[PDB]
């Protein structure tokens, strides 16, 4: 019995110990969140229902997200031992691996053509 | 869908919601209506039992225990209404729900085939514009001096006034276009 | 759109934390930057790893498909968590219990297939037999060369 | 050979006139759904003349219509191999599509874009007739990939539904994993045989075709939803029911089985490939039957039925029984298509409800559908002298009397009993209990566009297997000699499966509560294969796409190393050599150093 | 003809270009009817194999 | 070629001397009539290439590229016509002039008979292109994209100029026919290894090769529409055309010197394809799609087999039409919502059903659906790469799977789901926007019926 969570199978809201918290400190957190939520929802509606609108409703939250994930990565990148190793392995790791697969294969192929031990029987296109 | 959720569920709401979930899952296991009726009355016996226990620190401990019991005896595949979230018809017609504003790009030769629908529509676009100013004004007048806010909205308190922010609700596409 | 409405660098002081939270429409006690390992996040909020399948389906979300609200901060990995892709919702069966059961079944079937390879089922019947030297010519054997007489008897 | 050739070629022209009409102004004046249905009907009737001529002569053809291009010494021509398989499949496929096309006019009568839906079904049919009559691998691939796209557009018919779009992309992803296999085989033959034509590939019978045949087995695995690549078939049930009947059961899904029938002359000399088909197929039939035993959606039960019968065709090919595996495809198209039509009739009449828990007592309120729904179940479960007996019975006779994998034999017989257990599940809950649907009853099934297409299949579900079995040439020697228990083995297990089902499904009437167990959770949750593979695998890959590739490499380390360091270096130099104090005193002092260095340089070169 | 004359601009260019290619040929006749492959005797009223 | 070039030089006086209300009609009418004349090059009834003079000459490699260039000029004029409607007259005529100048140079670049003449024309294209991206780009980042584009090219191109001069100082000439019929095997000394990289890095940057490709996603993401169309369709193929032309004089060093670049292409293409899965900008998703297709073109040219060349030539023309069609389609949304974010606008099939058909057909061309020539390229490159070594099928298998995902994910995201109903400015598609897509797609379909025309030199 009992349910063990994981990143790809989160904890149900009804099994969350911190969801039956009722101490006044939490309830005030949950009421400011709604107030922030309702303040925005009110502003979105005051544009959606506006009759003099002639264009779409620009989204600052979406502009920030796309900018955080492109134009803002590099300025906020600092080299460290873990980055540098990760980039070195990520960069040349796969490239060295494949070099030996292909070089090893084609050396076995060039070896077997000098000693004629290959069957290129009907092969006339390459 | 129509009512915006509260800031937090009360104990009373968390127990009713469980009650409904636990019955719908029972009906999923039982299938047969007579068998579903029998166990649904036993289920109510388990909720009437501790109906009055007003400790408020063991009522909670009676809910977390009961949710942890529900999560173990779930149906791995509960019945869902076809139009409900997760249902087989859920959002089936969302590709047929064209917004009303798409008619504002219609060619005149297209608008010439429905002269009387397109005449009962410029009235609605007038009614929308004349009402707008008074709607915005009313929403400030009720902006509570303390920032505490809720997603709900006020009605029209006067005569000749439509409730503020009414166009995206009144004009919404039909559920089955 | 201006520089202070856009993401910036990691917030070092609590005075630049409450500035960052207000940018992103969060409570100061809720704003939480990614850990400062210099991987390029800056001060973008670190939000709980819940896919959009877990959002209230019955609520009338502003961005209906994404199940977001206008203005709300967007998870870094949103495009990995949209409803068309990765789902992190709770399952009726624990994650590891599924993992132990699935591979136990697949592993067991793989074992039992090898067992069936070393103890095959057959019928008490000697090999089929064909005429004309195991049909030597009709299989494309060389007409000029003489096969090896392979013969079968009436019994 | 002109009348045979002309009728073969003429089938395509008939199916292309609905496509041409759809692209002109006429489509807005005529009853386009009826025009396509008449068009396909005439196509089916013409498809019988090539069929009869083959029954008389058994004489196959190879018709090269078009020369497309020459790549030095390798010509690619549009060429059709009108042999046994494509002659008979073409007729069975055109016969089923005549039912589904006419069914759709009743089922999709509300859909505003109905005549786009008709057009897509026609396009699928064309890309299925391209696939089956192809004479070279490249023209196979046109149909192979074409039905792949046409499935995407029909599974995602309701493109506003997010789960339809996910099921459609999921079908594409699994079928591109099987494209690797197809492409692997294609490169191999163009390199070791200089050709893609089936005639030239035949002279590879004495090579070692492991690499090409592994490719084709992977392509067949993905295209026929075999274990490993199987989730996409139950997920494809999002689309409208006419799509489920036509594509994802009686045509598109047999492409992988059809492919390996084409290349049977090569797989007969590979025991590794045969043994893999025998074990890969056996696993598929058991695993999907276990899944089907506890599903509640009507279509997923039927969709899971297909996966299991598809696996059995795969088991057949591992016996080196290619002509039985094909005869099963031809037989299985009839009743399986009907089951979707009979099931799709219920779904329409109950406000698009598909959970069998909200169906009941259908043998009374819907007599006609229930009657055809029980013919389909019994044809499926190998009852004597129905369409499904002239195929299933022989396969079960063969699986017993061949040298084979003991476990593949064992689980394949168990899965044959489960075919009766899960069929009984539908008969029971759908037709036999008490009503469980809502109380406003508006069930109508009097439309000819519903009764007529179902009847055609009903006749096919009864007589078709008999006619097919007696007209095709003798293919292989059946082992007709066996103990009395290996000759009735199929019937007893099927009967036993029913009997076991009755007892089990009649405990649900007891006023005793039902509980979860690990075995039913595994059955109900598809063995957890989707719940894991579709969560862990896309996470790791999509997480690498962002953290490693885009961020760590391109956005960061590839900037830092080349463009950024080059600009840093040169900015560093322009800063050192430009910050001069402007004092002539210091300038001449450097001019003095320069002069001494030239004196020194010239000194050591004397 | 004070706002439509511009339509001789491009057609003139083509004609001028075609003529400029006819000169490039006139300059490269050093092997006319002398290749090992196409050299032949001149027909009665034939002055050049190609122009 | 002087009958394709001189009339094209006349579109410049015609641009300036035409009326304000006739510039766009006149020039776009005569651009079509110039791309018709370029079909004369296709009259190749023999195995001898067309040599028109000492300067220009057309081959089966330079003819498809020449024609694709001439046909693209009228397409780009129509593409640039709605986002330039607010500019005064001299700016439009100055934009039309920069596009014509890029067509004239590109035609001379593919028809040149000598490497030095190729190089100068191959460098001159930076000027009109730098002007286009920077003067008429939209965002502040267009300034950094012009630098990245200008100096990736120039840094690579200086060694090529050195190497070309060494070739002439030794062989006496740079004529491509003479260097073909008098080529001498190179020694494997450490100096010729550098001569090889000198002759190759210029073209490997322009493809671009993986690693040195960051200029392309920067340039595309900020160029005006006609800047992306010419970049993705012709300027990338300057690299491929150069490598084919100059690799004849580099043997046998390509048997070993190519390994590092076959490996960056084969591995690099997987890195770029997987990026398109997580790319938040639609114009950026296409640009990385280009990088991953050119990877195969690089890999196939490095192995110099009749099939590999044949596949690369087909993929060069196929990618030319397909990538341009995608950029035009992404522009059509952008000219409505002025946002490049891919997830911002959704469910557009609901209100643009016909434009959603072109999306589907472009997307199907991108994922190489048979029998389109996009597959013929991918398929013949795979066949050759398999013969080169059998484990390349592992990496090409993966890249084919990823290519399906980001192609359909592109279609599913923007064309399906619910409509983003707040976008009340989604005007009906212009007749101009739809003609632009038909002009991309019809040639692509026609070339599939007659693939012989784009097999290249080997076949
Ligand atoms: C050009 C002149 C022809 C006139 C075109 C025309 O008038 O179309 C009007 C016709 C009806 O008008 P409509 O109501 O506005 O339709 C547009 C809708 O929004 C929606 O349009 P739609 O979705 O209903 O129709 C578009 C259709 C795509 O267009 C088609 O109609 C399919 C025709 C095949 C291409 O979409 C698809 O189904 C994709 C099909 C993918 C094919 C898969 C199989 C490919 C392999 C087989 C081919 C190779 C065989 C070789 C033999 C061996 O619409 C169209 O045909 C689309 C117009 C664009 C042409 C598409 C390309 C064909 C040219
Ligand atoms: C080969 C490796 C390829 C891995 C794929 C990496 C790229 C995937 C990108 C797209 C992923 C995606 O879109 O995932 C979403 C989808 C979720 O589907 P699902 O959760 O089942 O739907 C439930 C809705 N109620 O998930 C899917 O449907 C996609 C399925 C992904 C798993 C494919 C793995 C191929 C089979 C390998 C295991 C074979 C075992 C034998
Ligand atoms: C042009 C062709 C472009 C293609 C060639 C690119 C190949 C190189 C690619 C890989 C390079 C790897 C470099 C990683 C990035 C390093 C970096 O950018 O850091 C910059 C760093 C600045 O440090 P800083 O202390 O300011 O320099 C001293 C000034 N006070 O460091 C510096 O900038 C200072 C460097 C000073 C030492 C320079 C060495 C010159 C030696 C010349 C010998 C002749
Ligand atoms: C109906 C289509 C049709 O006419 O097909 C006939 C013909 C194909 O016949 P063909 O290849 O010559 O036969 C050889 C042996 N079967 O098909 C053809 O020859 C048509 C070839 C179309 C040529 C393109 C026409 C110009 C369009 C502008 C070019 C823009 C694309 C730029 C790329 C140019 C590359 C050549
Ligand atoms: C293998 C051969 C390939 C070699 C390729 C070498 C190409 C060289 C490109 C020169 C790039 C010059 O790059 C120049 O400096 C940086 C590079 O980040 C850009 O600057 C950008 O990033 C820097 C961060 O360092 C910020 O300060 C600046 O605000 C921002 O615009 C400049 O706008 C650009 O002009
Ligand atoms: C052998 C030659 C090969 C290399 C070719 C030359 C390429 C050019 C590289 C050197 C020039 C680039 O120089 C780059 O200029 C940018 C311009 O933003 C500087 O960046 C600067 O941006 C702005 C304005 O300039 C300033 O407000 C900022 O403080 C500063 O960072 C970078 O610090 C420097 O790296
Ligand atoms: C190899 C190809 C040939 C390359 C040719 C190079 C062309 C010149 C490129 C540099 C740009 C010329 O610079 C361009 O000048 C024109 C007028 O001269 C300006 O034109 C604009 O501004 C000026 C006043 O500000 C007005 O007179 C003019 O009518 C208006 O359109 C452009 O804003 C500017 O971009
Ligand atoms: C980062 C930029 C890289 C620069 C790349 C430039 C390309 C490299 C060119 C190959 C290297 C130089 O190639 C050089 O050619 C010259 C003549 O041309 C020859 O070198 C030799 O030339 C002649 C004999 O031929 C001798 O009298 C002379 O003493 C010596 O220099 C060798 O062949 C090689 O040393």
């Amino acid at each position: 019995s009992k349910y063990k969570p994981a990143p790809l199978a989160t904890l149900p809201s009804t099994l969350d110990p911190a969801e039956y918290d009722v101490s006044p400190e939490t309830r005030r957190a949950q009421v400011e969140r709604l107030s922030i939520r309702a303040r925005l929802k009110r502003e979105y509606l005051l544009q959606y229902n506006d009759p003099k609108r002639v264009s779409h409703i620009e989204d600052p939250a979406l502009i920030r997200w796309t900018y955080a994930r492109s134009a803002n990565i590099y300025p906020n990148f600092r080299p460290t031992p873990k980055n540098s190793l990760l980039g070195a392995v990520a960069g040349f790791g796969p490239l060295i691996f494949w070099y030996y697969v292909f070089k090893t294969d084609r050396d076995r192929k060039e070896r077997l053509i000098q000693e004629g031990k290959l069957d290129r029987k009907f092969n006339i296109s390459y | 869908a129509f009512c915006a959720p509260p800031a937090y569920l009360t104990h009373q709401q968390k127990v009713l919601r469980l009650y409904k979930r636990a019955l719908r899952h029972l009906e999923s296991w039982c299938i047969h209506r007579d068998k579903y009726r029998y166990f649904a009355c036993l289920m109510r016996a388990r909720f009437e039992e501790h109906k009055n226990e007003k400790d408020m620190m063991r009522a909670t401990q009676l809910l977390r225990e009961a949710e942890e019991e529900f999560w173990q005896n779930q149906h791995p595949q509960p019945y869902i209404f076809p139009d409900s979230p997760g249902g087989t018809s859920f959002e089936r017609y969302e590709c047929y729900k064209v917004p009303e504003w798409c008619l504002d790009y219609w060619h005149p030769s297209e608008k010439a085939m429905y002269p009387d629908y397109f005449s009962k529509r410029e009235q609605w676009k007038k009614l929308r514009m004349e009402s707008w100013d008074r709607e915005v004004k009313q929403l400030q007048e009720e902006t509570s001096p303390d920032g505490i806010m809720t997603e709900a909205l006020p009605p029209a308190r006067r005569e000749g006034d439509l409730p503020p922010l009414w166009w995206h609700i009144v004009t919404r596409p039909r559920e089955r276009p | 759109m201006t520089k202070d409405m856009l993401p910036g660098s990691y917030p070092r002081t609590p005075e630049e934390r409450a500035a960052a939270a207000k940018k992103y429409n969060m409570r100061v006690e809720d704003y939480e930057p990614y850990p400062d390992d210099g991987m390029g996040y800056g001060d973008y909020p670190m939000l709980p790893n819940r896919s959009q399948h877990e959002r209230d389906p019955w609520y009338q979300w502003d961005h209906s498909e994404l199940r977001m609200n206008w203005g709300e901060p967007i998870h870094w990995d949103l495009d990995m968590y949209i409803r068309n892709r990765v789902d992190t919702s709770p399952t009726p069966v624990s994650w590891d219990v599924m993992c132990k059961h699935l591979f136990g079944f697949v592993a067991f079937m793989v074992f039992m297939f090898w067992v069936g390879h070393v103890f095959p089922s057959y019928q008490p019947v000697g090999p089929k037999q064909y005429p004309y030297n195991n049909l030597y010519l009709e299989r494309g054997g060389d007409p000029t060369k003489e096969p090896e007489p392979v013969v079968h008897y009436d019994i | 050979m002109n009348i045979f050739t002309t009728s073969i070629l003429l089938i395509f022209i008939l199916l292309l006139s609905p496509i041409l009409i759809s692209m002109s102004n006429l489509i807005k004046h005529i009853n386009f759904p009826l025009y396509t249905t008449t068009s396909i009907k005439f196509s089916f009737i013409i498809s019988l003349l090539p069929l009869l001529m083959f029954f008389h002569n058994n004489m196959e053809y190879m018709i090269t219509t078009w020369h497309w291009v020459t790549m030095n010494s390798m010509e690619l021509k549009m060429s059709f191999k009108t042999d046994f398989f494509s002659i008979l499949f073409t007729s069975v496929a055109l016969f089923v599509t005549w039912s589904i096309m006419q069914f759709s006019s009743w089922y999709m009568h509300s859909d505003p874009n109905i005549n786009r839906f008709i057009k897509y079904l026609t396009l699928f049919l064309i890309t299925m007739l391209i696939l089956t009559s192809a004479n070279n691998m490249f023209q196979l691939f046109i149909g192979w990939e074409g039905v792949g796209i046409m499935s995407f557009l029909l599974i995602g018919w309701w493109y506003g539904r997010t789960d339809a779009n996910t099921a459609a992309l999921q079908a594409i992803l699994y079928n591109r994993i099987g494209d690797i296999g197809f492409i692997l085989a294609m490169v191999w033959f163009s390199l070791n045989m200089n050709s893609w034509e089936l005639q030239q590939i035949m002279f590879s019978n004495n090579n070692d075709n492991l690499i090409p045949l592994m490719g084709l087995l992977i392509a067949a695995t993905g295209k026929s939803a075999q274990f490993g690549l199987h989730p996409w078939l139950p997920s494809a049930m999002e689309g409208p029911t006419p799509v489920s009947a036509l594509l994802h059961s009686s045509t598109m899904v047999v492409a992988g089985i059809f492919l390996l029938v084409r290349f049977h002359p090569l797989t007969t000399n590979n025991n590794f490939i045969l043994t893999t088909m025998l074990c890969l197929g056996a696993l598929t039939t058991l695993f999907t039957a276990i899944c089907a035993l506890t599903q509640n959606d009507i279509k997923k039960i039927i969709a899971f039925s297909t996966s299991s019968q598809l696996g059995l065709m795969m088991v057949t090919l591992g016996m080196n029984q290619p002509h039985l595996a094909f005869l099963h495809i031809c037989t299985h198209a009839f009743f399986k298509a009907m089951l979707f039509m009979c099931s799709g009739s219920i779904i329409h009449s109950l406000a698009d409800e598909q959970d069998i828990r909200k169906m009941g007592n259908i043998t009374k309120i819907m007599p006609f559908t229930s009657s055809c729904l029980v013919i389909g179940s019994l044809a499926l479960t190998g009852m004597p002298f129905l369409t499904g007996f002239y195929s299933k019975d022989l396969i079960i006779e063969a699986i017993n009397t061949c040298n084979t994998n003991a476990w593949a034999l064992l689980i394949t017989l168990i899965a044959t009993s489960m075919t009766a257990m899960y069929s009984m599940r539908i008969i029971y809950f759908v037709t036999m209990t008490k009503p469980r649907f809502p109380p406003l009853i508006s069930i109508n099934e009097n439309d000819p566009d519903l009764m007529n297409p179902i009847k055609r299949l009903a006749f096919g579900s009864i007589f078709a297997g008999f006619v097919i079995s007696y007209n095709i040439p003798p293919t292989s020697i059946p082992v007709l000699t066996m103990p009395w228990f290996l000759k009735t083995t199929a019937l007893i297990i099927s009967v036993l499966g029913f009997l076991i089902a009755l007892e089990l499904n009649n405990l649900t009437m007891k006023l005793s509560m039902n509980k979860a167990n690990p075995y039913s959770s595994f059955s109900t949750l598809l063995g957890f294969f989707p719940s894991i593979i579709h969560r862990i695998t896309p996470m790791k890959s999509l997480n690498l796409s962002l953290k490693t590739s885009l961020t760590l490499l391109d956005l960061i380390w590839l900037e830092k190393t080349i463009p950024k360091s080059t600009s840093t270096l040169h900015t560093n130099m322009t800063t050192l050599t430009t910050n001069q104090k402007g004092l002539i005193k210091l300038y001449f002092m450097s001019f003095l150093i320069n002069i001494i260095l030239i004196i020194i340089l010239y000194s050591i070169n004397l | 003809l004070r706002e439509h004359w511009v339509h001789i601009l491009v057609p003139a260019g083509f004609v001028f270009g075609c003529y400029l290619d006819r000169k490039d040929d006139e300059k490269l006749t050093a092997f006319r009817n002398k290749s090992m492959l196409f050299q032949r005797e001149l027909r009665p009223n034939e002055e050049v194999t190609w122009k | 070629m002087l009958k394709i070039i001189l009339p094209s030089l006349m579109l410049l006086p015609l641009t300036w001397l035409s009326s304000p209300k006739k510039t766009w009609t006149n020039v776009t009418s005569y651009s079509f009539l110039i791309s018709l004349t370029s079909l004369t090059l296709l009259w190749q009834t023999d195995e001898n290439y067309k040599n028109f003079s000492n300067m220009f000459s057309s081959d089966p490699l330079s003819t498809p590229l020449i024609i694709l260039t001439a046909w693209l000029l009228p397409l780009m004029l129509m593409a640039s016509q709605n986002h330039l409607k607010k500019d005064n007259n001299v700016l439009q005529k100055l934009y039309i002039s920069m596009l014509i100048s890029l067509q004239i140079l590109l035609i001379m670049t593919f028809s040149a008979t000598e490497l030095i003449m190729f190089y100068i024309l191959f460098e001159a294209t930076l000027i009109p292109t730098l002007i286009i991206i920077t003067r008429w780009g939209n965002q502040t980042e267009r300034l950094n994209a012009g630098i990245y584009f200008l100096f990736y090219t120039l840094i690579g191109s200086i060694p090529l100029l050195i190497a070309l001069i060494l070739i002439q100082n030794h062989v006496g000439t740079l004529n491509l026919m003479i260097l073909s019929f008098t080529t001498h095997t190179l020694d494997a000394s450490w100096s010729n290894n550098l001569l090889w990289l000198a002759c190759m890095m210029a073209f490997l940057i322009k493809m671009p090769l993986y690693g040195v490709h960051l200029w392309l996603p920067k340039a595309h993401v900020e160029a005006p529409i006609a800047g992306s169309m010419i970049l993705a369709a012709i300027l990338l193929k300057l690299g491929s055309y150069g490598m084919i032309r100059i690799s004849i004089i580099l043997d046998p060093l390509t048997k070993y010197m190519a390994y590092p670049f076959i490996l960056l292409s084969l591995w690099g293409m997987i890195m770029t394809s997987s990026i398109c899965l997580r790319q938040t900008d639609l114009k950026s998703l296409i640009a990385y799609s280009s990088v991953s297709h050119m990877a195969l073109v690089i890999a196939s040219i490095m192995i110099q087999t009749p099939w590999s060349f044949m596949g690369a030539t087909m993929l060069m023309i196929a990618h030319g039409l397909t990538s341009s069609l995608l950029f035009c389609l992404a522009n059509s949304n952008y000219e409505r919502i002025h946002s490049r974010t891919m997830i911002m606008a959704r469910g557009l099939q609901m209100v643009f059903p016909l434009m959603a058909t072109w999306w589907l057909m472009a997307s199907l061309a991108n994922l190489a659906l048979p029998p389109s020539i996009n597959l013929m390229g991918e398929l013949f490159i795979t066949m050759s790469l398999f013969s080169w070594s059998n484990f390349t099928i592992i990496l090409m298998g993966i890249n084919i799977i990823i290519t399906g995902m980001y192609s359909m994910y592109m279609i599913i995201t923007t064309q399906r789901g619910k409509l983003t109903n707040h976008m009340i400015n989604l005007q009906p598609s212009h007749t101009r926007e739809l003609t632009l897509m038909a002009l991309h797609m019809i040639p692509l379909i026609l070339l599939t019926t007659s693939p012989k025309l784009i097999t290249g030199l080997t076949m």
